[PDB]
């Protein structure tokens, strides 16, 4: 099956560069166009180019002419884009993707997508606290659990639950930037209040570009009211 | 450079319904040299790349539901969705796929509505973890519900916060398009330890009143 594998996401200073890979399986790479779309929140796709890997054909939308190189290499199956002089305005996510089979027909395969974050501020880490599930985070025997991923720059970072097991009731919220300028969230998950004494439930996150990985296990707690008996 | 308008902006549409989006170019996309017209369509549901539906225009990719109808000539065009799903919750682009620079229309949003969805609320302590680090935040999960308009408030011992609490809302669920949210507030481990009682106080349609989640410090 055809397949198109990107590069990592990444942090860049102002002025710098940063080049973003595209990798191709399942076709011949040299028979289709690699196409190049910018998404930035407000703005919907943008064209940035293509290029017909081993002819060394390009097509520029105007606007990126100084700041997009493509390159490709036909050995290796992987196409290439640099973008150069880099300013918050190219903070972004970076889409490959493929022409279609039948010929001016969509791009029918699409690269997962490679966020860059144009930022002076350094990488960093999170921590990872458990929302423990409790009495008070359960409702007709449905129980709340969870992990906040607190203080990490940049953007992103990844939850899953018990590896992959647990997909069902996840919510995992969009970051927010904290006023200290690094970002937070939580993933969260609805099970049977009555597992938790028998059903282990670990959190796995990852934050790539500080290369930190946590499985935090979330323990349940018990509730009770500050009384003498 | 062939400009490409998608319009409306946004629809909102109960599932079961039929909705019809337009998209304009700028020029002609019918090319008079085999008579077909080079505009395609794509869906991006929420987290993931954009999916190709529709090419020249009325031809359905391969696994496309019969449903998806894509019609029009030149410069006018419409993408038609019959028996909306829940998971048809999408930004649609159209493309000139005619003549470089290729070009995309802004996008045309379409979202669920559907019968009131009470959330349920859930409240977490800080964790002994956090603490130790010396802060302390506590979560407030309103799950599930319909629709999006919804007011968290934190109460610290009967006291309205302000300015320490930040919240952060999903997109439409794929299967039962409601809405999550999450409210946290934080605070230093010694101005959490001042204080007996934090609560969620929680406003939204599904609820007759306001309905408040609480707990006392060490409780939990
Ligand atoms: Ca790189």
């Amino acid at each position: 099956q055809v397949h198109l594998q990107q590069s990592g996401a990444e942090l860049m200073k102002p002025g710098a560069s940063v080049k973003i890979s595209c990798k191709a399986s399942g076709y011949t790479f040299i028979t289709y166009w690699i196409e190049w779309v910018k998404q930035r929140p407000g703005h919907g796709l943008e064209w940035i180019g293509d290029i017909l890997p081993g002819s060394g054909s390009t097509n520029y939308n105007e606007n990126f002419k100084g700041k997009a190189t493509f390159t490709a290499d036909s050995s290796s199956n992987t196409a290439y884009m640099q973008l150069s002089s880099l300013t918050s305005e190219d903070s972004a996510v970076y889409y490959c993707a493929r022409s279609g089979y039948y010929g001016n027909s969509g791009f029918a395969y699409w690269g997962q997508g490679t966020l860059v974050t144009v930022s002076a501020a350094s990488t960093k880490g999170p921590s990872v606290f458990p929302l423990a599930p409790s009495s008070k985070s359960t409702s007709g025997g449905t129980a709340a659990l969870g992990c906040l991923v607190k203080d990490y720059f940049p953007e992103p970072v990844t939850v899953s639950w018990n590896s992959g097991a647990l997909t069902s009731g996840v919510h995992t919220f969009p970051a927010v930037l904290q006023s200290s300028g690094l970002y937070s969230l939580s993933s969260v998950v609805t099970v049977p209040s009555s597992s938790l004494g028998t059903q282990t439930y670990i959190c796995n996150v990852n934050h790539k570009p500080s290369n930190t990985k946590v499985d935090k296990k979330v323990e349940p707690k018990s509730c009770h009211h500050h009384h003498h008996h | 450079d062939i400009v490409m308008t998608q319009s409306p902006s946004s629809l909102t549409v109960t599932a079961g319904e039929k909705v019809t989006m337009s998209c304009k170019s700028s020029q002609s996309l019918l090319s008079s040299g085999n008579q077909k017209n080079y505009l395609t369509w794509y869906q991006q549901i929420p987290g993931q790349p954009p999916k190709l539906l529709i090419y020249w225009a009325s031809t359905r990719e391969s696994g496309v539901p019969d449903r998806f109808t894509g019609s029009g000539s030149g410069t006018d065009f419409t993408l038609t969705i019959n028996s909306v799903q829940a998971e048809d919750l999408a930004v649609y682009y159209c493309q000139n796929d005619y003549t470089y620079p290729l070009t995309f229309g802004a996008g045309t949003k379409l979202e669920l509505k559907r019968t009131v969805a009470a959330p349920s609320v859930f409240i977490f302590p800080p964790s002994d973890e956090q603490l130790k680090s010396g802060t302390a935040s506590v979560v407030c999960l309103l799950n599930n519900f319909y629709p999006r308009e919804a007011k968290v408030q934190w109460k610290v011992d009967n006291a309205l916060q302000s300015g320490n609490s930040q919240e952060s809302v999903t997109e439409q669920d794929s299967k039962d398009s409601t809405y999550s949210l999450s409210s946290t507030l934080t605070l230093s481990k010694a101005d959490y330890e001042k204080h007996k009682v934090y609560a969620c106080e929680v406003t939204h349609q599904g609820l007759s009143s306001p309905v408040t989640k609480s707990f006392n410090r060490g409780e939990c």
